[PDB]
């Protein structure tokens, strides 16, 4: 027996938590994610970097705690903690924001690690790869959003933050400087999310409301052996439901569940793809057709013109706070706003 | 009866379930419960009582259960000043001490009570198919509910009477000594509709018609009450309803879904059972609070507030409402059929009157305008006062905003378990809540749809 | 079904365990607890104590501009 | 046997093509009312006064909207809560004008789903199956409902409804956000949580009973051939799934009862969207997100920012700009 | 520094009383293991 | 019967809980900050 | 910073008066500020009229210059119209109306005094006291 053999055979060994090869990525990259945002959420400021208060340890809460992008002024540097700008030091590279290309790119080798996790695990037991394939998805929002994004744009401070209300700041951002909802591409991402929430509850729903009577008691949920060859619900009674409420019907199980698979999959990378654009600011922003109109018919007004003159609210009262390093002093009298408000 | 998954079918998580056929224990269950509900009054109200700073308005202090003490007429004078700190002392200290009791009683008949009381006496026991017995219970509470309510009008009436927010002379205690009776007012609140303008019964303004129709209503209950001790279901009924205990639980549950939802937009909107007193004012108040502050603020400065202008065109201060009313400008146009105590002075037959918003308004509504503009039900979830965007430095929500949202939310839920328990009776009843027979499948003997 | 290892509610419903443990998990709780109460955290990590936010000649944010060398720029942040 | 008795048995028959039941005999009329007023008015509507304030906006396709930004526009501010059928307008002109169109849709729709959820109930009950369907589309009835009544309600307007188009849509959920900050209320987090988590489960349990099938076709063939509908066999191996998922995570955290299994899918996207359609119907009271503005001081009591703060600035930035004509006076209280 | 000090000693003591609990089986299973 | 103590899940469940109640510890230790 | 004497050190009276609140003086002011004023005074605006404001600028342009402490516990006692005309002690609150205003009715001139020192400090640790409404 080789030493390869041999470590092959420790690796996958049944025990409580599988290691398997992908393991050697996984755990120890996974690892240094978690608590690289852990130890940020509760100790690392965003002073130097944002100008706000980001930790625990400076009276924030689980709302407002981040793990902040780091300053502007770097870039896309890596920010290696013996990169040329923390120079080794620990608490340096803390303050400039480090932990978030940290937690980023482990958080991005753990993803690789866990969806090679998937794929050893599948080739094991024997069954077929399709938990993998369906996980590609989360890897492309998370790669998208996460890495793209910020590295179309100026620097790593425009990627999202690691936080709560981090994210609701990257998802405002986005609203009023490249007007995502807009973006055909984010509307097929919300079509297959929603799809995908939607087809869950009534799979689930349908599943439990067509159970044959295989017990005596009330509590349906012990009629039912995980070693049985027979269905536990009754297909065509659940087809003849649908059909009946709302005209069509699954008839092919297998059908059923890979749609199951494929609304929200699909859904995360169309939105995926339309991230990937506005990286380069290749926005759906405007309609132009009715720009022009606007523009020399002053009673044209539509629910689109309204929602840009949200955008431009928004623009201009959030970039002097949301990004410091620029200086921007915009006078009170600059500022839009409407009547009495 | 069993205690467990095996003697019994249902999960511990269902574990109520098993007390279906157990009357005993049903009926200490729901006497503990009764126990909980009273134990909360007493102890709410004292512990509101203990933070109470008596000079402060009740609504800036998250009190919910004193102003309705407060608005039976109890502690309080003109304007709503508490008087006398006691009697909301009493009332939580009788609740507290009456759930003790109540809970023993539960607690007796849930752990060593009869289980079941049909083979102890006729009278207490019951059968949920047995429709008789179960009208007669519902003979029993009805005569409650009607004696309940005629204790509300004996308080308005022979006991000191009622927070009246409409009195002349200011908001005061006063004692109404002409309910109105008249069946014509009181079940035409019945039919207006539950739009904007009408507010089907939320549009109650006023002590008389809260009284007789409590009066009418306590009459209605108590003979309702007589009729159902002395009969049973007719053939239409029995052929239309479910005849189960859970069935009936669920007609419960549709009917709290009901209340619930009625008391919610009641509080939103009324102003006369919940005066602004105790409750501050409604999302209607405070919006034409601030109209009618700005109109005063800039009709002193010297605008001509019946000739302005808005940048829109229409009228900045005054408009007309759709009907041709003399409104308040700006968004609260859509706040035109609010009535409150401070503003009906200034209303003519038109709506409002240009001469009286010159020289009749006094200084006591411009103190009220301001204090219901700045008390406006909007604050956030950790109890940050005024719009979404300001800043922390005001602690205010206000109770009708903590009673309507509350009240929505329960009434929402206990539609889904009417929903749940009416189907469950439904398919319990014909046998079919347990799964499907795979040898009697019903859609295997039915012909295919195309 | 066991993959071999102690079943965990045998192992924490036993004595030995919580003898352990009614040391072990106090003592790292009262640690970081330490950690945060004698001021070690804030100088490790670099965070601003509250008095700290600004400085007697520093009333702005002090953002970071200067791409390489962030140390010097830092310390004159104070 | 009698007229009556005879239209019954049709009304509640299994054997229609479209069941119809009791709920039916509502549902329909209602449904292809608000449809066909919904179809018309979307392509002609002319521009709607939604704010009250002689400021009509252009909802419907003739009037220079595409499929994006075309609505069917909430009824006019002026209006409030006021019912405002055909015969209270003056001319039909003048309905349109102020928003009929949207009442007359909002109020059908309404009435129609509710009915639909009465109609699911009813089918169950006539083939015999658990009753329980209709509670999981109370979720979204619960949402609906709370977006096109319960909100209007507590604001006191419909014109504070949501439009019927994509782009109002947007526009409601903008002002939503500026005026309640929805994104830092719980309700909508636990609505967020049931979605991504709904979509995260119907890919796991899609995905591992397409990895589970049992082989019963070639190479060639689509593997759903390999079910045949109504088999009573099962067509995947859930002890197989049951074993990679197990390992995958840890044993104890993998369903092997599919009853259970299914009971979770059900139930985890229609907790969430109850709590996020409490989550609006709350707001509609004012009862608003978080607000964390200005909760962190430094010593001299000087604010420190937080990510709130900056969101903060993005609300007002929403808010300062929204409905620029039809606010008089300085606080947003309608 | 102290502060070092005083927050590394709870983590040696919680080591030290695992140690003493359980290093007999401790060392009875590496010993087994070879 | 007669397990071992020590394993890969007792490593497993230490490299979280470990640091975990440091944290926490550290946490309550903040709610007594004073500004 | 702290919260260092010199930002508690606030002008007295017109003639150049100048007095220091004690960091308990200071504390009770701002709860004062929370618990009555906020209402319409939340980050020094004024909502039911924010042609007067409690910014530095608007408290030193009323007549007399209300930007001492002196001057705010006098109007604190005697409100009065912004150029000093008009008795608005029927229309903002003051400890002289108890019978109209009871929830200024607990409160000592060493409480008055806290609060109006709060009102000085407060715009020096915040740029947006006293602006705009919406701001
Ligand atoms: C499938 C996924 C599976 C999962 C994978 C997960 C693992 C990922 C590991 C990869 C890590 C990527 C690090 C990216 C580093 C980077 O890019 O960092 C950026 C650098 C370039 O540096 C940037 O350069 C810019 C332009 O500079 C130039 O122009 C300036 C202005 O004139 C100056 O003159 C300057 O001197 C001159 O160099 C700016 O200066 C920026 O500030 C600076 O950051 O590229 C570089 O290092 C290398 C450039 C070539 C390789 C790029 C590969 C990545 C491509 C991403 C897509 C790019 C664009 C499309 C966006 C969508
Ligand atoms: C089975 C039965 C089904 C029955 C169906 C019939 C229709 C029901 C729904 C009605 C829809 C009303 C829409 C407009 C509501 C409205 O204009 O406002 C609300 C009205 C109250 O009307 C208001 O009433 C007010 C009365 O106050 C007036 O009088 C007061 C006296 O103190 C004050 O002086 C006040 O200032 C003054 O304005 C005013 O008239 C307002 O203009 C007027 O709008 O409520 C009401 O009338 C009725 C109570 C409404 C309950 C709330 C809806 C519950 C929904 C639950 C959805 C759950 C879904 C779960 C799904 C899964
Ligand atoms: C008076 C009202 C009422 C009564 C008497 C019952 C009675 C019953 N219900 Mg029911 N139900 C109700 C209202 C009611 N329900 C409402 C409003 C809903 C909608 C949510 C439901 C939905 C429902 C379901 C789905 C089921 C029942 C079931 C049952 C039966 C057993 C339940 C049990 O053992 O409790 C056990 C109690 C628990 C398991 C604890 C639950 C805790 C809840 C989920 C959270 C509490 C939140 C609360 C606001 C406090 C917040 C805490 C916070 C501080 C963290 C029983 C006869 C079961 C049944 O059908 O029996 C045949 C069952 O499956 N009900
Ligand atoms: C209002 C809430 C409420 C009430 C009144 C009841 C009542 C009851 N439940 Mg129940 N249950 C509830 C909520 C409630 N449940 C919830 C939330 C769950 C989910 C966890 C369950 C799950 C459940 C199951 C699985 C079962 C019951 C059963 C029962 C019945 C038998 C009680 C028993 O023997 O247990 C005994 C418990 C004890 C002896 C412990 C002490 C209990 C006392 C009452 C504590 C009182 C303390 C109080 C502060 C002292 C004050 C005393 C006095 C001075 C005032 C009983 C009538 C059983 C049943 O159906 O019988 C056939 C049953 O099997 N329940
Ligand atoms: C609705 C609540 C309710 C109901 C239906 C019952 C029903 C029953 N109880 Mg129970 N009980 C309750 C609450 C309730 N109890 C409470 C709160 C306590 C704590 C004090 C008790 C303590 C208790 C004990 C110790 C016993 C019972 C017993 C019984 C059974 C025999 C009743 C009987 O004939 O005695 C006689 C009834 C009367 C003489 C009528 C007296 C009516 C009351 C006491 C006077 C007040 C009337 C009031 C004005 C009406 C409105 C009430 C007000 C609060 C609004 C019976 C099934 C007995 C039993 O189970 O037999 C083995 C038994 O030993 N109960
Ligand atoms: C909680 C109190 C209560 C309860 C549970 C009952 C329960 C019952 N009563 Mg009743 N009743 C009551 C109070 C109560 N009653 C009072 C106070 C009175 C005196 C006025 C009566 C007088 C009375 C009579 C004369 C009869 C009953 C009957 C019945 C039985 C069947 C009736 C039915 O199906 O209901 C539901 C009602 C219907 C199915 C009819 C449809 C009504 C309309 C179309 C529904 C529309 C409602 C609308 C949406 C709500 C808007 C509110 C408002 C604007 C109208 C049933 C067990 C019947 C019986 O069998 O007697 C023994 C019967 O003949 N009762
Ligand atoms: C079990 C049943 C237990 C108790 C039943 C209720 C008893 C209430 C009796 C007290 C009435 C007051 C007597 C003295 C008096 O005249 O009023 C004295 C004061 C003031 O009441 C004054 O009465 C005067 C009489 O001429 C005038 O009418 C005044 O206008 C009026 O203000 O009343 C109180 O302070 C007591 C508060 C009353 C609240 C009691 C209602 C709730 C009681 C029990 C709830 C328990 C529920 C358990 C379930
Ligand atoms: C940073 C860094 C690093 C790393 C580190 C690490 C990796 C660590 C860690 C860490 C960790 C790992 C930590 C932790 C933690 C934790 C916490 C903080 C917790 C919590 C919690 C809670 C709060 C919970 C709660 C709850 C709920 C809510 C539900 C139910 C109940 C309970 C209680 C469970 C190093 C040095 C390498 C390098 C440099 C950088
Ligand atoms: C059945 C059952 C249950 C339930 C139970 C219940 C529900 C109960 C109850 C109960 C109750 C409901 C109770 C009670 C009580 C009360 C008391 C015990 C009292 C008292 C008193 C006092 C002592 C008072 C005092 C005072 C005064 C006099 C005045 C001043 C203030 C004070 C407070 C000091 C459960 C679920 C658990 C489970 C098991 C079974
Ligand atoms: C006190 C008061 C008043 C009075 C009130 C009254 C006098 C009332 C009433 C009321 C009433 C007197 C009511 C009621 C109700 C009813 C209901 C709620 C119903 C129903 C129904 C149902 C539930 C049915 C069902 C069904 C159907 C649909 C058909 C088939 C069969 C069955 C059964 C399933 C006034 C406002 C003046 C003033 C303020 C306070
Ligand atoms: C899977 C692979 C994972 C890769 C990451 C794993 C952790 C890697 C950490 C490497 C850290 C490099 O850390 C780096 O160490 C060197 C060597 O001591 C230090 O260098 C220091 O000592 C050396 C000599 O002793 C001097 O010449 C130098 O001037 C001084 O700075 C750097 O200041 C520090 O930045
Ligand atoms: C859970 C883990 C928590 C993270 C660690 C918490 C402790 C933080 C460590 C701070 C230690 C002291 O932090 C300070 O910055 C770094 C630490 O690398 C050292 O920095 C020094 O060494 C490095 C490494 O060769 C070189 O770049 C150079 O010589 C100099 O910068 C400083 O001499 C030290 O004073
Ligand atoms: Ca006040
Ligand atoms: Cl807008
Ligand atoms: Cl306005």
């Amino acid at each position: 027996r080789g030493w390869f053999d041999v470590l092959d055979d420790w690796l996958k060994r049944d025990r409580f938590v599988f290691i398997g090869w992908s393991g050697l990525l996984l755990f120890p990259c996974a690892f240094m994610a978690l608590g690289g945002w852990l130890t940020g959420t509760t100790f690392v400021t965003s002073w130097y970097t944002h100008g706000l208060a980001s930790s625990y340890l400076e009276g924030a809460n689980f709302l407002t705690v981040a793990v902040s992008s780091p300053a502007d002024a770097f870039g896309h540097s890596l920010l290696f903690l013996w990169g040329p700008e923390a120079q080794g030091n620990l608490t340096r590279w803390f303050q400039i924001g480090g932990l978030w290309p940290f937690v980023a790119l482990h958080g991005a080798f753990g993803l690789i690690g866990f969806m090679l996790r998937q794929f050893e695990i599948s080739r094991l037991v024997g069954i077929r790869p399709y938990n993998a394939i369906a996980f590609s998805g989360p890897i492309a929002v998370f790669v998208s959003v996460f890495l793209m994004y910020p590295l179309g744009q100026s620097s790593w401070f425009f990627a999202p933050s690691f936080g709560v209300a981090g994210i609701f700041r990257f998802i405002l951002f986005l609203q009023g400087f490249h007007n995502w909802t807009l973006n055909p591409f984010h509307m097929m991402g919300v079509a297959g999310i929603l799809g995908g929430a939607l087809l869950c509850a009534i799979h689930g729903a349908t599943v439990e409301n067509t159970l044959f009577e295989d017990g005596e008691d009330s509590n349906t949920f012990r009629a039912f052996e995980p070693t049985q060859a027979e269905e536990t619900y009754s297909m065509v009674t659940a087809n003849r439901f649908w059909s009946q409420i709302f005209g069509i019907a699954f008839s092919n199980k297998r059908w059923l569940h890979f749609f199951m698979l494929f609304v929200p999959v699909t859904g995360l990378w169309m939105s995926s793809v339309g991230i990937v654009g506005l990286a380069l600011n290749l926005r759906a922003y405007d309609f132009v057709s009715q720009e022009l109109r606007a523009a020399e018919d002053p009673e044209f007004e539509t629910f689109y013109t309204k929602n840009i003159l949200l955008n431009e609210g928004m623009r201009a009262w959030m970039a002097p706070q949301d990004q410091p390093h620029e200086n921007f002093i915009f006078p009170e009298e600059v500022l839009p706003r409407g009547n009495a408000l | 009866g069993g205690r467990d998954l095996p003697s019994t079918g249902f999960a511990w998580w269902s574990g109520n379930a098993r007390l279906i056929n157990l009357s005993g224990k049903l009926l200490g269950a729901h006497v503990a419960h009764a126990g909980l509900i009273v134990f909360w009054a007493g102890a709410m109200t004292l512990f509101e009582v203990a933070h109470f700073i008596p000079e402060k308005p009740m609504y800036e202090q998250g009190l919910i259960l004193l102003p309705h003490i407060a608005t039976l007429g109890w502690g309080v004078g003109p304007a709503g000043e508490v008087t006398d700190i006691f009697p909301f002392f009493v009332v939580g200290v009788l609740h507290l001490i009456s759930s003790a009791v109540l809970g023993l009683g539960g607690i007796y008949h849930a752990l060593r009570g009869p289980e079941v009381l049909e083979e102890y006496s006729s009278f207490f026991g019951y059968d949920w198919k047995d429709k008789n017995q179960m009208t007669n219970i519902i003979g029993y509470h009805l005569i409650l509910l009607g004696c309940g309510a005629l204790l509300l009008v004996f308080k308005a009436m022979f006991f000191g009477g009622v927070y009246d927010t409409w009195a002349p002379g200011g908001g005061d205690v006063r004692v109404i000594t002409n309910p109105t009776l008249n069946p014509a007012i009181i079940f035409g609140y019945l039919l207006k509709a539950p739009f904007g303008g009408e507010g089907w019964i939320i549009s109650v303004n006023n002590m008389e018609d809260i009284i007789g129709g409590h009066i009418w209503i306590g009459l209605i209950c108590i003979s309702g009450g007589i009729w159902h001790i002395l009969t049973k279901p007719f053939g239409w009924a029995r052929r239309a309803l479910i005849w189960s205990g859970e069935a009936y639980l669920s007609y419960s549950l549709g009917a709290l879904s009901l209340m619930g939802f009625i008391a919610s937009v009641f509080v939103w909107f009324n102003n006369t059972a919940y005066p602004s007193e105790f409750y501050g004012p409604t999302g209607m108040e405070a919006s034409q609070s601030q109209a009618f502050t700005f109109l005063v603020r800039d009709q002193r400065l010297g605008a001509n507030i019946a000739s302005a202008q808005g940048p829109t065109g229409l009228g900045k201060y005054l408009m007309r409402s759709p009907s041709g009313e003399i409104i308040f400008g700006g968004e609260t146009m859509r706040f035109w059929d609010f009535r409150g105590p401070w503003l009906e002075p200034l209303r003519g037959p038109n709506g409002l009157d240009l001469d009286k918003l010159r020289n009749d308004i006094q200084p006591w509504q411009v103190r009220r305008a301001a204090e219901y503009m700045t008390h406006a039900p909007l604050g956030s979830l950790n109890s940050v006062g005024g719009v979404i965007t300001d800043v922390n430095s005001f602690n205010y929500v206000s109770p009708r905003a903590w009673l309507a949202t509350s009240h929505f939310v329960l009434g929402f839920f206990f539609l889904v378990g009417h929903l749940w328990h009416a189907g469950r009776a439904r398919a319990a009843a014909a046998g079919f809540e347990k799964g499907i027979d795979r040898e009697t499948e019903p859609t295997l003997f039915m012909p295919d749809l195309d | 079904g066991t993959t071999g290892e102690r079943p965990f509610s045998d192992i924490v419903t036993s004595i030995r365990y919580w003898v352990i443990h009614s040391i072990t998990i106090p003592m790292l709780f009262i640690a970081g607890w330490l950690f945060v109460s004698t001021g070690l955290a804030y100088d490790a990590f670099g965070t601003p104590r509250p008095d700290e936010y600004f400085t007697q000649t520093r009333q702005e944010l002090p953002i970071l501009q200067e791409r390489y060398d962030i140390n010097q720029e830092i310390q004159e942040f104070n | 046997a009698s007229l009556w008795e005879q239209f019954c048995q049709w009304v509640t028959s299994t054997n229609n093509r479209i069941y119809v039941g009791w709920f039916g005999t509502l549902m329909i009329p209602t449904l292809l009312t608000a449809t066909t007023c919904f179809i018309i008015a979307f392509i002609a509507a002319p521009p709607v006064d939604i704010d009250g304030i002689r400021e009509p906006v252009a909802g419907s396709l003739l009037y220079g909207n595409n499929i994006i930004s075309g609505a069917v526009v909430p009824s006019s501010n002026a209006i409030g809560l006021h019912f405002y059928p055909i015969w209270e307008a003056a001319s039909l002109d003048e309905w349109l004008y102020n928003g009929g169109p949207y009442q007359l849709v909002v109020f059908h729709f309404l009435i129609g789903i509710f009915c639909y959820m009465g109609r699911q109930w009813e089918l169950s009950y006539r083939l015999g199956m658990r009753p329980w369907i209709c509670v999981a589309y109370s979720a979204p009835v619960s949402a609906a409902t709370a977006v096109f009544l319960i909100y209007p309600i507590g604001q006191g307007s419909f014109s504070d409804g949501m439009p019927l188009g994509i782009s109002g849509t947007f526009n409601f959920m903008i002002v939503f956000q500026a005026e309640h900050n929805i994104l830092m209320h719980p309700f909508h987090m636990l609505g967020v949580a049931g979605v991504f988590g709904g979509s995260l489960f119907s890919a796991m349990h899609g995905s591992l009973v397409t990895s589970s099938l049992v082989r019963e076709t070639t190479e060639v063939e689509s593997q759903n051939y390999g079910y045949k509908f109504g088999q009573e066999e099962e067509t995947y191996n859930i002890v197989a799934a049951h074993g990679y998922f197990g390992r995958l995570i840890f044993q104890y955290a993998s369903f092997n009862n599919s009853r259970s299994l299914h009971f979770f899918l059900g139930a985890w996207p229609v907790i969430g969207i109850w709590f996020t359609a409490m989550g609006v119907s709350t707001m509609a009271f004012n009862l608003n997100g978080f607000n964390f503005n200005q909760s962190i001081l430094d010593s001299q009591g000087r604010v420190i920012g937080t990510w709130a703060d900056v969101l903060n600035r993005a609300n007002i930035g929403f808010e300062v700009m929204h409905e620029r004509n039809a606010h008089n006076f300085p606080l947003d209280l309608a | 520094d102290w502060r070092v000090i005083v927050v590394v000693s709870p983590l040696l003591i919680a080591a030290t009383w695992a140690a003493i609990n359980i290093g007999a089986a401790a060392i009875r299973q590496l010993q087994d293991v070879l | 019967v007669t397990y071992p103590i020590f394993t890969v899940r007792w490593l497993a469940v230490h490299t979280l809980a470990v640091p975990s109640v440091f944290f926490v510890g550290a946490i309550a230790a903040m709610q007594f900050i004073q500004r | 910073v702290e919260l260092t004497e010199s930002t508690r050190t606030i002008p007295l009276d017109e003639a150049g008066g100048t007095t220091t609140l004690t960091a308990r003086q200071f504390t009770n002011g701002q709860k004062i500020f929370v618990d009555t004023c906020t209402q319409c005074h939340l980050q020094g605006k004024t909502k039911t009229n924010n042609n007067v404001s409690l910014g530095l600028a608007d408290l030193a342009g009323a007549e007399p210059r209300r930007d001492n402490v002196l001057a705010l516990v006098e109007f604190l006692k005697n409100p009065k119209s912004y150029d000093g005309e008009d008795d608005y002690s029927e229309l903002h609150p003051n400890i002289s109306r108890p019978d109209i205003y009871p929830e200024m009715r607990n409160y000592t001139e060493d409480d008055i005094f806290d609060v109006a020192g709060y009102t000085l400090i407060a715009p020096k640790l915040d740029e947006r006291w006293g602006g705009t409404i919406y701001f």
